């Protein structure tokens, strides 16, 4: 792939397929880049997930390393970079 | 088939949750497996979760929490 | 496929447009809707002369409104 | 607004 | 200061070309109400030399802006400011060789815009119908495969449905064929302007007192009087749009009606003043958002052997199309692989509402083999076959039966 | 030209390069009509060069596309 | 005569090239929502819209 973060899209789409198919199934993965934690078990129509993105911006503004921290797939232990 | 025309109301007026369940249920009949396992065995839970590391002594303990223990060798 | 892109761009102001273009083909099976079809104007069908008079037959026959027509002139290369 | 606008800019 | 007051529109893309750009530039600014809106590109890869010739034209230098970056990382979103954007388009570029690879990236960008800005409306474009449901959350989806193959199928039934839709979707005032000498050329230019519009039954110059009357009773009285074809209706109870409701639909007082004309009422008031088949649902839906139309089907689903012409099966051993003895002329479809578009081809052609004796048989001249995925999906449908060949090879075509054939669809890459 | 592009903000139009130069020149000429002794007062109408310069830029780029035509403006800007 | 030689190779009736496939090269075009006064020529195809039972 030419661009950086788009290289590991296949895995995210295939997991997001399995997430919609089996909500019951806890599914763990290692995605390459740490930017794509947000897209792992992505919630389309849920404001709480979309609210955390604005909170994640204030983490990066203050000068925090652990920015990805607050995403639900990470803290649950179903993904890591 | 006078009454099968009503099947389109069931198809149109439907959620993706039903579409995906019935997709998997058709694959189970192809493979020759018990179809009960999608809904009954896999009960659909979507509860929030998170981790804590070395909290204060005063901190409480909720139901169905999992504690990271450290064992020892015999 | 330029037309499929133009569909998307025009659909900004016309939200409904996407559903129309999908229904015209017969993809979204909305119970109340119908579908697009043809009717060849044969030697017998010249009974009616004009496009306006053609409604009187087709509308009163079986709920058939026409959108447009497809002519065939003589011009052999 | 109506008359002169079609001739000036457009 | 520009983003607060002035308008803002976005365009994400894999690799921006002239055909994607120019057609967008012409069609977007063609809208009279939506002329002053600013446009912004979000392209990852570097600029071409041809695209710079378009940007540097005086008027497009002002409004059209090029940001070189990807939708995944947030700096490119922060410079553009998506949160206060009017709309956001995402085009799947007909560019990469692997179609699923280009699509997965496009879906990943769609989430990046959704996660950044919640209220910003998505006008996403998608290639594969397999991965359509991953962007069903978006407001407006355009599956280019579905739409491509469905028109090609419908072209077989009614001649030129392709162009019929092309003029409806294209924006145009209809000033064409004026200097043209011939009769058909000038009249064909009048039809260019004809586009579908929407109006409510309350504010209706045309349908002022045709409420108690029937559906087609309104359209005939309207069209002879003024010259407008009534198409669709959706009452406020539900947003399900219709196309030619029957006579039993009574015209309500507040329904957003749809109609075809060159322009709407508000723009110009010039004219205003002065044999053993089965009818059932297809079981093997190959993708998630496959709205299953009622269709003709075989009672017993015929095996993989009987589908293939090329070899004589252990049921009815025949090789060429002539040995079967197909009544009604044939339809052929050349294709790269057995994708889900060829399923979307078969659906509108093999419907229940089509007459069974008018069912022209289908042939899929695949270049590659068909997958076990698609063979099971197509399995159910009647009088549909396949043969491994190409358009260049003449002998492969004549076996399928070019000698008697109405149409021949072609899809290559 | 204000009433055509009266897009909320009036300060998008008034305090600009093309507009202020005009108001420096034309406002004195209207004062010379009402006041009888101010015909002999100095008015910098030589600054109309910088307005004619700006009038050319909008005119010329109405229609290489802007290689020879741009360089002719760059001579005008200096002269 | 090229196609006719291919038909003898495959073992098919050679009549189908000239007899079945009669060669027509007539002009054609589409119109969308014309005036009521507009005429209707022979062998025109009209884009109808049906309804569901």
């Amino acid at each position: 792939a030419e661009e950086d973060y788009m290289a590991d899209a296949k895995t995210i789409v295939n997991v997001q397929t399995m997430f919609r198919l089996f909500p019951s199934l806890s599914i763990i993965t290692e995605l390459t880049h740490p930017s794509n934690m947000r897209f792992m078990q992505f919630r389309a129509k849920d404001s709480y997930s979309l609210a955390l993105s604005k909170l994640e911006k204030k983490e990066r503004e203050n000068g925090s390393n652990l920015a990805f921290m607050f995403r639900l797939p990470f803290a649950a232990g179903r993904v890591f970079s | 088939a006078e009454w099968i025309s009503q099947q389109r109301l069931s198809l149109y007026r439907r959620s993706e949750r039903q579409e995906l369940s019935e997709l998997v249920k058709n694959r189970m009949k192809h493979l020759g497996l018990p179809t009960t396992g999608y809904d009954e065995m896999n009960d659909h839970q979507n509860t929030l979760s998170y981790v804590l590391i070395n909290p204060p002594p005063d901190t409480r303990l909720e139901l169905n929490d999992i504690v990271y223990l450290i064992r020892s060798d015999p | 496929i330029s037309m499929l892109d133009t569909l998307l761009y025009q659909s900004f102001v016309k939200d409904y447009m996407i559903t129309i273009t999908r229904l015209l083909l017969g993809l979204d099976t909305t119970p109340g809707s119908g579908y697009l079809c043809a009717m060849k104007i044969t030697e017998d069908d010249l009974w009616i002369r004009t496009y306006g008079r053609l409604f009187q037959k087709l509308c009163s026959s079986s709920a058939e409104i026409p959108i447009g027509i497809y002519r065939t002139e003589s011009h052999m290369f | 607004k109506e008359r002169l606008k079609l001739f000036f800019i457009k | 200061h520009r983003a607060q007051t002035e308008k803002h529109v976005v365009l994400c893309v894999s690799s921006l070309k002239i055909d994607l750009l120019m057609d967008f530039l012409n069609e977007f600014y063609a809208h009279p109400r939506l002329q002053d809106y600013y446009v912004v590109i979000l392209c990852p890869t570097e600029m071409d030399i041809q695209v710079r010739r378009v940007l540097q034209i005086p008027l497009w230098s002002q409004r059209v802006i090029y940001l070189q970056g990807s939708a995944l990382k947030d700096q490119d979103l922060m410079r553009a400011k998506m949160d206060n954007g009017e709309a956001c388009f995402i085009l799947s570029s007909r560019n990469e060789v692997d179609r699923t690879a280009a699509d997965h990236q496009t879906i990943l960008r769609a989430w990046a815009v959704k996660d950044f800005a919640p209220n910003c409306p998505l006008y996403v474009q998608i290639l594969k119908p397999e991965n359509k449901f991953h962007v069903k959350f978006a407001d407006h989806v355009v599956c280019e495969e579905e739409c491509k193959y469905a028109m090609l199928a419908l072209n077989c039934v009614c001649p030129a449905t392709s162009t019929l839709i092309t003029l409806l979707v294209h924006t145009s005032r209809g000033q064409e064929g004026q200097e043209s000498p011939e009769q058909w050329q000038r009249m064909y230019g009048r039809c260019s302007g004809n586009e579908v519009y929407h109006i409510r039954m309350g504010d209706s110059k045309f349908f002022m007192e045709y409420e108690g009357k029937s559906f087609t009773y309104a359209a005939f009285h309207a069209h002879k009087k003024y010259g407008v074809c009534l198409i669709g209706i959706r009452r406020e109870e539900n947003k399900s749009i219709l196309l030619n409701p029957g006579p039993r639909h009574i015209m309500a007082a507040s329904d957003t009606c749809f109609y075809i004309n060159i322009t709407k009422e508000e723009n110009s008031a010039f004219i205003f003043k002065q044999v053993e088949y089965v009818k059932g649902y297809p079981p093997n839906s190959p993708y998630i958002g496959s709205s299953p139309t009622l269709c003709h089907l075989l009672p017993e689903k015929a095996p993989f052997c009987c589908l293939r012409l090329d070899k004589g099966c252990k049921h009815n051993s025949f090789e060429d199309a002539k040995a079967y003895g197909f009544k009604n002329k044939l339809i052929i479809v050349s294709a790269e692989t057995a994708g889900n578009g060829l399923y979307n081809f078969i659906v509108p052609l093999r419907a229940y509402y089509r007459s069974r004796k008018e069912l022209n048989p289908i042939v899929l001249l695949l270049d590659n083999k068909p997958e076990h995925h698609f063979l099971e999906a197509i399995c159910c449908f009647p009088m549909v076959y396949y043969m491994e060949g190409t358009i260049d090879n003449l002998d492969s075509l004549l076996q399928c039966g070019i000698i008697y054939a109405d149409n021949l669809v072609v899809v290559d890459k | 030209l204000i009433y055509l592009s009266y897009k909320g903000n009036i300060w998008e139009q008034i305090f600009r390069i093309s507009f202020i130069l005009e108001m420096i020149n034309t406002v004195p000429f209207i004062i010379t009509i009402f006041w009888p002794p101010l015909r002999n007062l100095f008015i910098p109408v030589f600054l109309n060069c910088w307005l004619a310069k700006y009038a050319l830029e909008n005119m010329i780029n109405d229609l290489q596309s802007a290689m020879f035509n741009q360089v002719l403006i760059l001579i005008c800007t200096l002269l």
